[PDB]
């Protein structure tokens, strides 16, 4: 699965936040959208996932047009979204979470639910907190049931926004081996950051938009040889 | 889906009713400041106190904007409304859950018009404590002096003049004699749509009561319209806004709208439009605005 | 330059506040007197100039807490925004801040003082011959379509009513003569001069002190709104609004039921700056905590 | 001349977020409290500026205690505080940000005073700009305005809070010369940064604070030979 995405576009009091972001994502894949702050990287990854209306531009999936479509019934189709906030619910227990979004699956029955239910606790090893809160979790602990309550709606894209956000050194492999994780599992991963450095380490083909518009595109070991981008965004040293 | 269904309508059924118990005492407290005025002052909170079901009933509309606007705002600035979207849950769905919440509050809202508030305010009445110079039947002017609900010096006049007839001790009814002193707004619905099913049998109903029966039979719709309006706020203008902020517009929007419904009750009473346009008018409106916000998403 | 920056933004905020709480205050009771006036108890006519002889009686109420609100909020902004902790962070502290709107608070006070003491009397008084001539409607003036209306001797009763109170249509009118016809065509208010020196009297003793020591809860809306403006920047700048509404709503109701516990020569005329000063002491108590 | 602080404590909901964090700042010395997201590097930064009340400990300034008095009597003290959010005054002209806290010193009359405003807008460049507002600028721009505004109340120690946040590469850099400036200026920094990697590369004092507590000490090369921080912060592989 393909998803196209043509030609962006966004403008706010006047000014062309967006102008003319295009880049492409294939599934199994991540994909780092990169850039300066406030160029219209954190814009176009919105406009992707449906919170910023698109002023112009084409969003394709597979020869399926999610122009139109809001940003449920884009989800529907297959796209995920995992806020850098905290967006666990928070009156709601950890399995209550993933069971939540479970329930929203139509292509399950209550005999399969509760174990696609275990095998998402057993796989981001939060079992032992399945009983409690939300809003009673780590940083850490709280993240990963996140991301298993997403994999539970089953995307096929899942669009990560600042994933190592307050992440530590220490804890910046284990967001990598969940990144990594979802790409085995057969779901592409947008990735829009700040921290660029361990960005360009996990994705396979990034995009550096600025001033509106992508002005480089490839692997990280392109990206990191293109004057363009050490020019404005990387600097002389990185 | 009923474990998201659960936490919508969980989460604004408890703000509803927690804004509904605050609002009621605050008013409780506001109102017993002001009776004492004219004071004995136990006397005057039982009075007061009394009166508590019919300052519920008045509440509910405002109760229901504020109980959506906190309890979904509390699920907003968590970021949980996002990611409800996030998984294909529609913004009218989540609408829908919050309008279960609100449905509680119309069913109470009926309970206290037709069973509560009838009682505890004629109860109020004695506390602070048979008709006098009643005064047409089709073609024939009826005037008694006293009238009981279980009469003195009647006096029937037929149209030119027939008979002008006098007594000492016709489709008068007594069980419609309490219903004379009562304004038309306090009467129930079972008490309103029978009365005025009598007048119009005998006589022409005024336009007192024609606004009354419409500001009822459209009480349930100005509760569940005004709470989309506030679902649609915190899914547009309200998101991302502190929690202050959307409770003093939830304030701004329930004094308009009680401002409103005010005025255009009295401007039905001076103009020829039926009460049906003015009543019915902000709550058609106001669904229109409000689903159009929701369609913005 | 800092109490220049302070100053203009609270004037803007409070004149937006007044003016809303005008809209919100009035707009409640021109709704209830074109209510009066929709059963023909009040000309529908003059209910605009009872609006213009209450002005300064509302907007003695709403000055200080106009006052109040828009300090709080720009007071609310400067720690939202990361403005106090720059200012804070620079040697210049919150009170210092409430201290350089001093100039401010006096011009409030001032002008609080011409409403207390001069508009709020003379409203009052056209205001009382205004509608004491709106109580003297009898007859005709009071009557409504399909119903009968009884005024002493007189009952009236018309089949229908324009949307001016004329041309009325199915008139029966009682006495004993039936006609029936197709168609048919206080010491708030007085001036201060007089209460100046009547003193001894729990009338004036209660009204004059009201007019004296009303206009000086505008400086305990300054020193009271610097104390209850801590606010976090995700706390919100309204957060801090309704819980500090009603602790200042509670020295107004203290203050009215001063006024009205010396008219009944009860408490005596030194509870008005006793009732400001436990506030004023509370307020800057708290603002040193 | 010497920030000496003691034995910092504070418990939030009956947990206690700081156990004795202690370390000492120098005039002239840039210091980095650096240490994992949420183990009381944050707060503890607060309690030296005075945005959380210390509940135990003690906080000097060469024979000097500043634990009882308030965040404004450490600043006439010279203690300064950068806000990590924009922080500048929306809608006052960037002259008159410098110049509305150039206005509160007291040694400086208004020729001594217009003087320093042209001077510092000219040390940090934004002379240029000085006639927009403060909500109309640029990011790098504003905070360039907010550290000149912050030497207009002539601090002796400035603790900035995430310098380097929000700041792409390119412009990393730019805020090293404008620490490593403020070091040449006499003025020392205490720096709290969850960029760890950029945070080390300044600053020749750095302190983990770990669990509650300061678990490291020492230049930066030092923290990186730290077998306990490597655990716990840093990881095994970090350069
Ligand atoms: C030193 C000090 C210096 C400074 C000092 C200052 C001086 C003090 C003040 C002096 C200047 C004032 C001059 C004055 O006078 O200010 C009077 C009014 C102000 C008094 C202030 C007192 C001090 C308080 C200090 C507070 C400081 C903060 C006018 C007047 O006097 O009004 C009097 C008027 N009273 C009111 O309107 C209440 C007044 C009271 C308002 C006071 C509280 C608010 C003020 C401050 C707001 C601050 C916001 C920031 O509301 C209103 O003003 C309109 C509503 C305004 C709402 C604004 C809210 C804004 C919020 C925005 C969002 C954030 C009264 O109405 C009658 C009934 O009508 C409705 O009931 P019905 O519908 O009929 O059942 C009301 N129902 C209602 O309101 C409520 C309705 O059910 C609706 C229910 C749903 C809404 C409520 C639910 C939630 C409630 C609680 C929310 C918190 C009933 O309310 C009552 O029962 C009492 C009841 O608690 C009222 C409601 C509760 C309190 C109000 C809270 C509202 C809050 C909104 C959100 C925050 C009320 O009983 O008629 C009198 C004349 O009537 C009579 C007579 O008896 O003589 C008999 C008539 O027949 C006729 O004959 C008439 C004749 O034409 C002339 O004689 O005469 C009028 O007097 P008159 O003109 O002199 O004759
Ligand atoms: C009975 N009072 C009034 O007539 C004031 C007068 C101010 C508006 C007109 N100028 N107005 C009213 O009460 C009317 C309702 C009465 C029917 N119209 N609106 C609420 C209204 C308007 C203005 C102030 N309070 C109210 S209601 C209220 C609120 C808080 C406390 C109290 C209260 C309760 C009990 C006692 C006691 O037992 O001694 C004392 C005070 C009250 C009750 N109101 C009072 O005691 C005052 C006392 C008062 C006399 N002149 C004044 C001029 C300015 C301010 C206040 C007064
Ligand atoms: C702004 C809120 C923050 C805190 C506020 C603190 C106090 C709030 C003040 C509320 C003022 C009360 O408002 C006052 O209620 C009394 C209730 O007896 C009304 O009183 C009216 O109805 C009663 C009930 O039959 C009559 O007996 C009375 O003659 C009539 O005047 C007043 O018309 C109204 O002005």
């Amino acid at each position: 699965q393909t998803l196209c995405i043509k030609h962006l576009a966004k403008n706010y009091s006047k000014r062309w936040v967006v102008k003319d972001v295009s880049f492409e994502m294939q599934s199994g894949q991540i994909v780092g959208l990169l850039g300066p702050n406030g160029a219209g990287k954190t814009t176009s990854f919105y406009m992707v996932v449906g919170l910023v209306r698109m002023d112009k531009g084409e969003i394709h999936l597979d020869n399926l047009d999610l122009s139109d479509l809001a940003m449920h019934e884009r989800a529907r189709k297959g796209i995920g979204y995992l806020p850098q906030e905290a967006s666990i619910f928070r009156k709601l227990t950890i399995a209550e979470n993933i069971m939540a979004i479970l329930e929203t699956r139509k292509d399950l029955n209550k005999q399969q639910r509760q174990q696609r239910l275990q095998e998402l606790l057993n796989d981001f090893k939060i079992t032992h907190i399945k009983d409690s809160l939300g809003m009673s979790v780590s940083g850490g602990e709280r993240r990963r049931a996140e991301i298993a309550r997403a994999l539970a709606a089953d995307p096929k894209f899942m669009l990560l926004d600042e994933p190592f956000a307050g992440v530590d050194p220490i804890s910046v492999g284990d967001i990598k081996d969940i990144i990594r994780n979802l790409k085995d599992r057969g779901i592409g991963v947008l990735i829009t950051d700040h921290n660029v450095r361990e960005t360009l380490a996990i994705c396979e083909h990034a995009y550096i938009v600025s001033e509106g518009a992508v002005i480089a595109e490839g692997s990280p070991q392109d990206i990191l040889e293109n004057e363009q981008v050490r020019k404005v965004y990387l600097g002389d040293d990185f | 889906r009923r474990i998201v269904a659960k936490h919508v309508t969980k989460t604004t059924a408890l703000a509803m009713l927690g804004t509904t118990i605050v609002l009621v005492i605050l008013q409780v407290l506001f109102t017993y400041l002001g009776e004492l005025s004219n004071l004995s002052a136990w006397q005057a909170f039982l009075y007061v106190l009394w009166g508590a079901p019919r300052y519920l009933y008045e509440i509910l509309p405002i109760s229901a904007l504020i109980g959506a606007i906190l309890g979904l705002g509390t699920l907003a600035s968590n970021s949980e409304l996002i990611v409800m979207r996030s998984v294909g849950i529609s913004l009218w769905r989540i609408v829908g859950w919050v309008i279960r919440s609100a449905l509680v509050l119309v069913l109470l809202s009926f309970a206290l018009s037709e069973w509560v508030v009838p009682y505890t305010n004629e109860r109020a009445n004695s506390v602070k404590s048979e008709v006098r110079g009643y005064w047409r039947e089709g073609q024939r002017f009826i005037y008694v002096d006293y009238a009981n609900s279980q009469l003195k010096r009647i006096q029937v006049v037929d149209f030119r003049l027939k008979s002008v007839t006098n007594a000492e001790q016709l489709a008068l009814q007594p069980k419609y004699v309490h219903m004379v002193t009562i304004d038309p707004e306090d009467l129930s619905f079972s008490q309103l749509v029978s009365f005025m099913n009598y007048m119009r049998e005998y006589s022409q109903v005024p336009k007192t009561y024609q606004l009354a029966f419409w500001k009822k039979v459209a009480s349930p719709f100005a509760l569940i319209t005004l709470v989309l309006v506030a679902c649609s706020f915190i899914f547009g203008p309200l998101r991302q806004q502190s929690m202050g902020f959307r409770l003093v517009i939830a304030l701004f929007i329930g004094l308009g709208f009680y401002y409103l419904q005010d005025f255009l009750g009295y401007a039905s009473l001076v103009y020829n439009p039926s009460p049906a346009w003015f009543v019915l008018g902000p709550i058609v409106l106001m669904f229109v605005a409000g689903s159009y916000l929701l369609y913005r998403a | 330059i800092i109490r220049r920056y302070l100053v203009k933004q609270v004037v803007s905020t409070s004149l937006v506040v007044i003016a809303l709480l005008t809209l919100i205050m009035m707009g409640g009771r021109l709704i209830k007197y074109f209510g009066v006036a929709a059963q023909g108890r009040l000309d529908a006519g003059v209910l605009f100039s009872i609006i213009g002889y209450r002005m300064p009686e509302f907007l003695t109420l709403i000055l200080p807490l106009g006052f109040f609100i828009g300090l709080m909020l720009v007071f609310g902004r400067l720690y939202v925004d990361h403005e106090m902790a720059v200012l804070n962070g620079s040697g210049i502290s919150r009170i210092r801040l409430g201290q350089l709107l001093i100039p401010l608070a006096l011009v409030f006070l001032v002008i609080q003082g011409i409403l207390m003491l001069w508009m709020t009397p003379w409203g009052l008084r056209q205001f009382d011959q205004l509608s004491s001539s709106q109580a003297v409607r009898t007859g005709f003036d009071l009557v409504r379509p399909k119903e009968f209306i009884s005024s002493g001797p007189y009952t009236i009763y018309a089949g229908d009513l324009s949307e001016d109170r004329k041309n009325l249509k199915d008139i029966f009118f009682y006495q004993d003569v039936m006609i029936l016809a197709k168609e048919a065509t206080k010491v708030e208010a007085l001036p201060s001069s007089k209460l100046w020196n009547k003193w001894n009297d729990p009338v004036i003793a209660s009204e004059m002190g009201w007019r004296v020591f009303g206009p000086f809860t505008i400086v305990i809306a300054l020193m009271m709104a610097v104390a209850l403006c801590e606010v976090s920047p995700r706390q919100g700048r309204y957060y801090r609004l309704i819980p500090a509404i009603f602790i200042f709503a509670s020295l107004i109701v203290l203050l009215i039921a001063i006024r009205t516990r010396i008219s009944r020569d009860e408490l005596g005329v030194w509870a008005y700056p006793a009732a400001l000063a436990v506030y004023g002491i509370a307020a800057a108590l708290f603002s040193r905590k």
